[PDB]
């Protein structure tokens, strides 16, 4: 029960508060939350666009 | 989002990979942000929702103000104290604008910077020019004026620059 | 203040002062939060010629390991596309003189 | 035998290598008696004041009293111009002065000559 | 400069600590150490192996801190070594966490000081770099293991030196739950962090033999 | 909850210099004519579960016999397991 | 600390406090009880082979020596106890050393709390104001003319009497009273 | 949204309200310790969110 | 801490005990009021050795001053006493 | 929180069962575990891939002519 | 203006109708609604001013200053209470009075447009608070203490007031409006160096600069505490506001006449932070700290820059709360004690634990903590000096570390170790005291999250 | 190492110099002088943001290492073939360093043998 109090009093309500401050107060503005691009490897798909990144080219493998 | 120009603040595409599972294991990452989405995105979309449909019950505007142009301090008389204070006036509001116009250019840098990650030094070639053009032409404007700067002093530099920049041409051509 | 008797009963026992004796001109100087002039175990004079010995000993060392460096039997690291020309600093509009790797 | 000790001014002569607490004589004895007993008087002083039920205040030292006089107040009285503090004077409130002067015109000339020849470098120095 | 200053405070740390008598001034001074030891790693551009190194050396330096103040609770607030004798067996768990703390401090295989240490060990050995920086660094190895057998030899293997009014006791929950998630962090953690993060080095695959023992060896 | 629980001294007659380093001590002693007032106030560190020792390796391999128990089984079950 | 200090140190406590010394230090070299048992009684036997001798002047010769002996031999870090005001605690309780007179400043929101107690202190204080008029011409009487030789004090000598400059004494703080 | 910065944020959030409470009634009794140690365990948990995303 | 509070029957169990180890003093002869030099004709040095094994036992330093006119157990006791601050 | 121990006065102290096999179950998973990544990584120790000889590798390769040419 | 400077002239009827035990309350209670409403001048504009009128005008300089006066008035009169018990109607109501003409001839010499005007007002800023030190101050050194404080004073202002008027004669006008308008600059001449030394030398002395600062320890140490209070936190701020005002005309010439300043500022600020590793009184050392302080705001004036003038204004705000809150701490001592010797009373955080706590506070904000707008100030003028000349970074570092060590002396000495044994009349705190130290520091901690406010004009 | 004592105690003009390394010609022992092949190309080797210190000739196993350590995230030890492949080939990077240092060495030693053997024949 007092861990449950203790969740819902000290984690719950921070990260609504914390939350709803960020996502809309603070990415109101441009480059305040900036991402680091996700890294590209051949062979990927975009869930954007939908284009096939192409393969490598196939080198010769052995050991 | 609307509240701000895109083409001010510009961005790229924003391609993301899609997930392709290679082992029958369930990653905790997805079951951990689907038990976030349930336990945190909801209510707070729907304390949003209820404070913009309050908001929408009330709806006001702010203005944002426009300035006329004056004449300048290139066309006030030596001793007429109107025309100076005029001119002062608009010189100041120039230099805060053109201050944040070197802001606009810095943030665009620094979130080229974040963003482009372990390839920023040849990814972000067009921001780092942008700034320092923009930096050149800034402290052409305003440095060493002083803490007392004031129109005339920037009229008196730009004429010495002026100045110094025909004689070179001058020289130059007579060589 | 420092070597004042701990096992004296002092009227101010952290200062180790009594009441009515007189006062060292530079009693702020010695309060046993600052310099104290205690007697140590090794002579002053030993002490710092062994400390300026070992600290220069030091320095000539790193110098000479300076010009005598330590390294590996190998040629320098390679890299493809003219020594990453375009990654690295960039200027892709002057068409650097091209470096090419040899394969052994 | 064994090596010396030899004491210094931040590492002082222990007590138990000082021969004049082996060379005594009945007048090192009498004065140690004396200071002794010009102890025990004070410190009788001292606990009769601090003893006594009746007394709420802080107990008045002579000595403490006449350290921070001494530190503060007797100092320009008893000056006296002399080589010694003509010299000590000008040199500690004239000397750094005039260095300083010496080493903040020289870094602002040098300065100066390279910002007038144009080779400096001043790029994105917008803020002074 | 950094590569100088990590090498010669390494050293220096090791040497004072190897005749220390205070537990808490014996630990102190390895802690002194291995930070020279992660400015040398700085010094040869190695940034995320200091990082790592940051990493493991957290977990087992503060479970070593808290085996020496659970010695030092237990003994009356004594922390001379001098006055510590025979606790190998009159309390058994914080011998074995110091045990295994020490042997996590001096790189012993597979542990969480192994993912770390070793990895520097070998990349100062393959560098260009000063001949006497290196030198040091692996003096302060062979100090490092020195020190740690101090600490064992003169707190748990002799006869007690302690007074006679033996008020030992281990049998606290809360200092047995404290050391035990440390200690289980000090055995895994280094294999663990290791294994779970991405590669930001290239590798040093290829080495004389007895260059990839050196480590070990001077230990 | 404190402990107030009357312990008792042990028999101070129980300690004797026998069979102990301090035994040792007072024979050299006794070589030079002297001897060693103290010695059965130290008794007690050689006497009763402190009178065992542990070697450095010893102590380094404080668990590795049931350690290596373990692995051996750990190391048949996976021959086991993985021919299969 | 207790006992007051005399003028000087006699020749006798000179040399037993090099004795305890010397132990001390050699003690922290050897570690080991059974080295440090041997060693000692060898100091022992070093230090009474000169027990019966009579003449002063050799007998200071001896005893300046040995204290050069040791301080050339002294362990840079000798053992200390760890209230010892060289220890790792010396004055570690020190700042939960409150005075009595403070009780008097309580609220008497806060003496309604512990009524015993301070009527303990209030007999306490009464028997204090009566003792101090009669200890302070005791003191006045059964001192030598022209001062205290001395900084030791007298007992009571009358039956209901009390021990001159008590209070400070009787009513010390504690050793460690939090 | 992206609960990674969300997650980092109340880490450092939620590791100050004892700090805040430190005036309230639970800081003048005997459970006080026992509520910051609750606080840095949770806290750990949370944090450990973004590191697997991270990962 | 977890320290029992010491009495003063304690003090004086553990100051005959430490005497009665010894050798040098018969444990039929010693009492609490037996005296070293004159009780039990021992020494000065043999003084000093008995209050450092007084100080090893009770894990604290007895003062030179203070020590070096503690000649019975029973003002042993009274100073163990004094200093640690037992009541009864 | 925990159980009352006595002290011994000049005797080894008491102990519990529970800490003495809680130590050796945590020695014993020590050496375990690095007796078992010992059999499955040895080349994190020993290396994987041997290390040439230098002064073995043939002139062919090394392109060095026979001291006569260029 | 006048609705700030109205109800300060109130404040003087209203002070001597009062009933014989209602003085200190109505005072207090009128001069925080003087404050309440001088809070409103802080609504500046980035453009000239809020010219009210042609008397009087406010500007983000002065709007910080006079908020900082209009506040400090009732922390006078709290700290004035104590030791003005036992002391007749008539003279406490004389002791207020004093206090209300120093509010109204600051407030009025920060707002004035006119240099003679300020001139004169910045004069009279000199005889309330001369009457305070000499009358009221406890010591015999007093008396000497005031004649140094007027002297030195007055040696520094008589030459300026003949280069003003000579201004006047030479431009037509000493209003500063047309003086910045009109500017022109100042040709390298012995009588331009001259007319430059005369405007420069009466601000100098008041800031005060190192080797012109000797009436500062005397008149500090001497003068009651709310004496202490004004002069520490707002008269020696009105050389650096004049400056600041001034510069406008001189220049070329500071670009080399401010050599020999910048040196004796930027050595100076060393010894008197060494001065005060060895100083035996608790005011003196505090003195001597302000005066290390405003070395560093003559070298920030001196350099006219922006980020200099910016560090300027804060370090001037923040010395001003936290030299105040100080000399309050040492007061609430020295009424238990009696002494003001730092090394009588000891170990009081044992005795008053709160206490304890604002002298830490204080000790941390004088140590220039972050992100405290004694730390914004300080690093402002470090970086303007450092691009003036980057060695000067060395003189700077120095006094860091200074100035830490003689604050955690005095932390250290007054309130750990063992309490003093026959010192057994320290009473619990008061309430006025703990409210005095908490209407200090609540005001910085404040600012700290709208540092824009008292970052000046520049900004 | 060897190579530090000859250089340091023996004949320094006798042995490479690793920062002027290489002094030769590539063409100046066998004129075949094959080109090394660069599998990833840079528009991958940009998107992958390896490092500028990982981009070499061995970048094509370094992305499909990290491939597989994306794809199988929860098993962090289910991909350890590519691990090898990709520290087998800096392993055959680092041999062909060390057969460049020793290439250069033995041009040294012959340069100096001519050197020799030409000034033999002018003193005779
Ligand atoms: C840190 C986050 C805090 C969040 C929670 C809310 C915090 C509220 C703080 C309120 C402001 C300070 C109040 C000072 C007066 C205290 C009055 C008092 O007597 O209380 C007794 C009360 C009852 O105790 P008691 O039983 O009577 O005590 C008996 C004894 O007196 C024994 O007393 P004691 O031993 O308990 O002494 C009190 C205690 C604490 O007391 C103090 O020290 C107070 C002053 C501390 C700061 C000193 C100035 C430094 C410059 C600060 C400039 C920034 C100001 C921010 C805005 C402040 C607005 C007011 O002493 C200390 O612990 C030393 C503090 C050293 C702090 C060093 C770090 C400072 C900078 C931290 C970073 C801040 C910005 C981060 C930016 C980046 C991330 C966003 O106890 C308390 O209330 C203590 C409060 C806990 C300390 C708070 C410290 C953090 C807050 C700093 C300022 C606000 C920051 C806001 C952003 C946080 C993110
Ligand atoms: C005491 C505690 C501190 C108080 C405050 C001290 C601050 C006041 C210091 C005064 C600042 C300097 C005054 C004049 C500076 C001008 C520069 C000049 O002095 O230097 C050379 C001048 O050379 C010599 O200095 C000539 C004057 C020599 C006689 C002056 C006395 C020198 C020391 C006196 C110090 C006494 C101060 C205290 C008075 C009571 C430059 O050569 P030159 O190019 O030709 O002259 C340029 C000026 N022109 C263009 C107008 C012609
Ligand atoms: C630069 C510093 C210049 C010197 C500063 C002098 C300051 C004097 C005022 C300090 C107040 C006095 C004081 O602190 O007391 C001394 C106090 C007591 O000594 P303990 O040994 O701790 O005694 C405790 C047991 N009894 O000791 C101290 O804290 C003083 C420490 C002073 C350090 C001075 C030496 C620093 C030299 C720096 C050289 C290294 C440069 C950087 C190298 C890195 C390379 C990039
Ligand atoms: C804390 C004590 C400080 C004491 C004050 C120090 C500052 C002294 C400044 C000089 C004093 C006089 C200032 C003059 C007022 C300005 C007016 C002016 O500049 O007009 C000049 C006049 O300038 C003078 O005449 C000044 C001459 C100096 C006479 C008085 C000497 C006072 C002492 C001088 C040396 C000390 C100055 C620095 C002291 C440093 C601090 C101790 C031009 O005159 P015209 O003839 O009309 O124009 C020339 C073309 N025809
Ligand atoms: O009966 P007591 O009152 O106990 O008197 C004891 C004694 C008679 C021995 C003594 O007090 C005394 O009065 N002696 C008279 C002559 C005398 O003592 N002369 C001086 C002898 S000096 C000495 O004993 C030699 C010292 C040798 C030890 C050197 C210590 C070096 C140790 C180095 C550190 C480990």
């Amino acid at each position: 029960y007092r861990h449950s109090i203790f969740a819902v009093t000290h984690v719950l309500i921070p990260v609504w508060i914390i939350h709803y401050y960020l996502k809309y107060h603070v990415t109101a503005k441009p480059y305040t939350v900036v991402e680091r691009k996700p890294r590209i490897f051949p062979g990927d798909t975009i869930l954007e666009t939908g284009e096939v990144i192409p393969l490598m080219k196939e080198f010769p493998d052995q050991h | 989002p609307d509240s701000w120009d895109k083409d001010v603040y510009p961005e790229p595409p924003r391609r993301t990979p899609a997930p392709a599972p290679q082992t029958s294991l369930p990653n905790p990452v997805t079951y951990l942000t689907k038990i976030f989405d349930l336990l945190v995105d909801r209510p707070v979309t729907l304390a949003r929702e209820f404070i913009e449909q309050q908001h929408a019950k009330n709806r006001y505007y702010y203005y944002h103000r426009e300035f006329r142009r004056v004449p300048d301090i290139t066309e006030c008389e030596e001793k007429d104290i109107l025309c100076m204070f005029e001119a002062e006036m608009q010189w100041r509001r120039d230099y805060k604008v053109d201050q944040e116009i070197v802001n606009i250019i810095q943030e665009r840098l620094k979130a080229c910077q974040q963003r482009e990650g372990e390839s920023y030094r040849q990814n972000c070639a067009k921001e780092l020019e942008q700034f320092t053009q923009v930096s050149k032409a800034f402290q052409d404007r305003y440095s060493d004026l002083g803490a007392h700067y004031s129109a005339r002093k920037c009229l008196a530099k730009q004429k010495q620059r002026m100045l110094a920049e025909r004689k070179a041409a001058k020289e130059a051509a007579a060589a | 203040q420092q070597e004042r008797d701990p096992w004296y009963d002092w009227d101010h026992p952290d200062l180790r002062l009594n009441w009515g004796e007189p006062i060292h001109w530079d009693l702020d100087m010695y309060i046993r939060n600052r310099v104290d002039t205690s007697p140590t175990p090794v002579s002053w004079n030993t002490m710092c010629k062994h400390l300026f010995g070992f600290v220069a000993f030091m320095l000539f060392m790193f110098w000479v390991g300076e010009i005598y460096p330590s390294y590996q039997p190998v040629g320098p690291k390679q890299y493809p596309y003219n020594d990453l020309y375009l990654e690295r600093g960039g200027d892709p509009t002057k068409e650097p003189e091209p470096v090419v790797h040899y394969e052994i | 035998s064994f090596p010396k000790y030899k004491p210094s001014r931040l590492a002082t002569l222990p007590a138990t290598l000082d021969p004049a607490e082996y060379d005594i004589s009945p007048e090192t004895r009498k004065a140690q008696a004396e200071r002794l007993a010009i102890r025990s008087r004070l410190k009788r002083e001292y606990l009769l004041q601090y003893n006594d039920p009746n007394r709420l205040g802080v107990i008045e030292d002579p000595a403490l009293i006449r350290w921070t006089y001494a530190r503060s107040a007797n100092i320009y009285p008893n000056f006296r111009p002399t080589p010694k503090t003509s010299l000590l004077g000008a040199l500690f409130g004239i000397g750094p002065l005039f260095f300083w002067y010496y080493v903040f015109k020289t870094d602002r000339d040098k300065k100066e000559k390279l910002i007038q020849e144009g080779k400096l470098d001043q790029t994105f120095n917008i803020s002074y | 400069m950094t590569l100088c200053l990590g090498a010669i405070t390494t050293l220096f740390t090791a040497l004072c600590a190897i005749t220390q008598n205070d537990i808490k001034k014996i630990v102190a001074f390895s802690t002194s150490s291995q930070l020279g030891l992660m400015m040398v790693t700085i010094g040869i551009n190695q940034p995320h192996l200091a990082f790592l190194h940051i990493c493991m050396h957290a977990f087992f330096k503060a479970m070593l801190f808290m085996c020496s103040g659970s010695i030092i609770h237990s003994l009356n607030d004594e922390q001379d070594i001098r006055k510590m004798g025979g606790l190998y067996k009159a309390m058994p768990f914080t011998t074995t966490a110091l045990i295994i703390g020490s042997l996590a401090l001096t790189g012993m295989p597979y542990l969480t000081g192994f993912y770390s240490k070793d990895l520097i060990i070998e990349a100062v050995n393959m560098s260009y770099t000063n001949a006497w920086a290196l030198l040091m660094t692996l003096i302060a190895t062979s100090l490092t293991a020195a020190y740690s057998t101090r600490i064992i030899f003169f707190a748990f293997l002799g006869k007690p030196r302690f007074p006679p009014l033996v008020l030992i006791n281990e049998n606290n929950p809360l200092l047995i739950n404290s050391i035990k998630r440390l200690l289980i962090g000090s055995i895994f953690a280094g294999f663990i962090i290791s294994n779970n993060i991405p590669p930001m080095t290239v590798p040093n695959t290829t080495m004389p033999l007895y260059m990839k023992m050196t480590a070990l060896i001077v230990t | 909850e404190h402990g107030h629980s009357k312990m008792e001294l042990p028999d101070y007659k129980q300690w004797k210099i026998e069979g102990t380093p301090l035994e040792t001590v007072q024979e050299k002693l006794a070589a030079r004519g002297l001897r060693d007032p103290w010695g059965r106030n130290e008794a007690w560190r050689y006497s009763g579960g402190f009178a065992n020792n542990v070697s450095f390796v010893g102590a380094l391999l404080k668990g590795f016999k049931w350690g290596f128990a373990a692995f051996v089984v750990a190391v048949g079950a996976e021959y086991y397991l993985e021919s299969q | 600390a207790f006992s007051a200090p005399a003028a000087y140190l006699t020749h006798q406590q000179k040399v037993l406090r090099l004795y305890k010394r010397a132990l001390r230090h050699l003690e922290s070299w050897c570690v080991h009880r059974d080295k440090y048992r041997y060693f000692a009684c060898l100091m022992r036997a070093r230090f009474d082979e000169h027990k019966n001798e009579k003449d002063m002047v050799k007998a200071t010769q001896l005893l300046r020596q040995a204290e050069e002996e040791f301080w050339y031999g002294q362990h840079p870090q000798p053992y200390i106890f760890p209230e010892s005001p060289g220890g790792t605690s010396y004055e570690r309780y020190e700042c939960y050393k409150v005075p009595e007179w403070c009780l008097d400043d309580w609220h008497p929101s806060e003496k309604a709390m512990y009524p015993d107690y301070f009527a303990k202190r209030e007999q306490w204080k009464r028997l204090r104001r009566e003792s101090w008029e009669r200890e302070v011409k005791q003191l006045q009487e059964e001192t030598p003319p022209g001062g205290p030789r001395t900084e030791a004090l007298p007992p009571a000598r009358k039956e209901g009497d009390l021990p001159p400059l008590w209070w400070h004494i009787v009513t010390r703080p504690r050793e460690r009273p939090m | 949204m992206n609960p990674f910065a969300s997650l980092t944020l109340t880490t450092l959030t939620i590791l100050t309200i004892p700090i805040m409470m430190s005036n309230s009634n639970i800081y003048k009794t005997n459970l006080y310790p026992n509520y910051v140690k609750t606080t840095v365990s949770y806290a750990f948990t949370l944090s450990l969110v973004p590191l697997l995303m991270f990962m | 801490s977890d320290a029992p509070p010491l009495t003063l029957e304690a003090i004086k169990d553990r100051v005959l005990y430490v005497l009665k180890l010894y050798d040098k003093i018969d444990p039929e002869k010693l009492s609490v009021n037996s005296h070293f030099m004159k009780d039990l004709g021992l020494d000065s040095l043999d003084q000093v050795e008995i209050i450092m094994a007084m100080e090893d036992e009770f894990g604290f330093e007895i003062p030179d001053i203070d020590a070096e006119k503690l000649m019975c157990p029973q003002e042993i006791v009274d100073y163990i006493a004094d200093k640690k601050d037992v009541y009864e | 929180g925990g159980v009352h121990i006595e002290p011994r006065y000049r005797q080894f102290p008491q102990l519990t069962r529970s800490q003495l096999i809680q130590a050796e179950f945590f020695s014993a998973t020590m050496w375990f575990w690095i007796l078992w990544r010992f059999w499955h990584d040895s080349d994190a120790v020993l290396g994987h891939f041997p290390y040439p000889d230098p002064s073995q590798w043939t002139d062919e390769e090394l392109g060095i002519l026979p001291d006569d040419e260029d | 203006m006048l609705k700030i400077i109205i109800p300060t002239t109130m404040l003087l009827p209203m002070t001597w109708m009062s009933k014989h035990n209602m003085i200190w309350i109505n005072a207090t209670v009128h001069s925080l609604l003087i404050s309440l409403i001088s809070l409103s001048l802080l609504n500046q504009l980035g453009e000239n001013s809020l010219n009210f009128s042609l008397t009087f005008f406010s500007d983000s300089l002065s709007a910080p200053l006079l908020v900082l006066t209009t506040w400090l008035l009732p922390l006078m009169l709290m700290a004035s209470q104590s030791h003005l018990s036992k002391e007749t109607t008539t003279r406490k109501k004389l002791y207020i009075t004093m206090l209300i003409l120093l509010q109204l001839f600051l407030i009025m010499t920060f707002t004035a447009t006119e240099l003679i005007l300020f001139y004169i007002l910045f004069e009279a800023t000199l005889v309330p608070t001369l009457i305070i030190i000499t009358r009221w101050g406890n010591q015999t050194e007093r008396l000497n203490a005031g004649l140094y404080f007027l002297f030195y004073t007055l040696a520094g202002s008589l030459p300026l007031l003949v280069a003003l008027v000579y201004i006047q004669n030479t431009t037509g006008s000493l209003n500063f409006l047309i003086i910045h308008y009109w500017s022109h600059p100042l040709s390298n001449s012995w009588s331009n160096i001259f007319m430059w030394l005369a405007c420069i030398m009466a601000f100098m002395v008041k800031m005060p600069l190192y080797g012109l600062h000797l009436w500062l320890p005397k008149a500090h140490v001497e003068a009651p505490i709310a004496g202490s209070m004004v002069l520490a936190a707002v008269l020696l701020k009105l050389g650096g506001y004049g400056m600041m005002r001034i510069t406008t005309i001189l220049n070329p010439l500071t670009n080399y006449m401010a050599y020999p300043f910048l040196m004796l500022s930027m050595w100076g600020m060393i010894m008197t932070s060494s001065i005060c590793l060895r100083q035996t009184d608790l005011k003196s050392l505090i003195a001597y700290s302000s005066v290390s302080h405003m070395a560093l705001v003559i070298v920030a004036i001196m350099i006219q820059t922006p980020w200099s003038f910016m560090g300027a204004t804060a370090l001037m705000i923040a010395h001003g709360l936290t030299s105040s809150m100080l000399f309050c701490l040492a007061n609430t001592n020295y009424e238990r004690v009696h002494s003001r010797t730092m090394i009588l009373a000891r170990g009081l955080q044992t005795l008053l634990p709160l206490m304890a706590t604002w002298w830490l506070v204080a000790s941390l904000t004088n140590l220039a903590l972050p992100p405290s707008i004694n730390l914004i100030g300080e690093l402002f003028i470090i970086t303007a000096s450092f691009s003036w000349s980057n060695i000067t970074i060395i003189l700077m570092g120095m006094n860091m570390m200074i100035t830490a060590l003689y604050s955690l002396y005095m932390l250290i000495t007054t309130q750990r170790g063992k309490y003093t044994h026959h010192i057994n009349n320290i009473k619990p705190s008061f309430t006025r005291e703990n409210a005095l130290m908490a209407l200090h520091i609540l005001p910085l901690l404040l600012l700290t999250l709208n540092p824009k406010m008292i970052l000046g004009p520049l900004y | 190492g060897a190579h530090l004592a000859r250089r340091y105690l023996g004949d320094a003009s006798k042995e490479p110099d690793p920062l002027r390394m290489p002094t030769f010609p590539p063409d100046y022992g066998f004129p075949e002088r094959k080109e090394r092949e660069m599998v990833a190309t840079q528009q991958e080797m940009n998107d992958a943001q390896l490092m500028l210190q990982q981009r070499d000739y061995c970048a094509h196993y370094l992305i499909q290492l990290l491939k597989c350590k994306r794809d199988s995230f929860p098993n962090f030890l289910a991909c350890k073939h590519e691990q090898h492949d990709w520290d087998y080939c800096e392993h055959l990077d680092y041999v062909k360093r060390m057969k460049e240092f020793e290439r250069e060495r033995r041009l040294l030693q012959r340069k100096k043998r001519r050197e020799q053997r030409e000034a033999e024949m002018a003193r005779g």
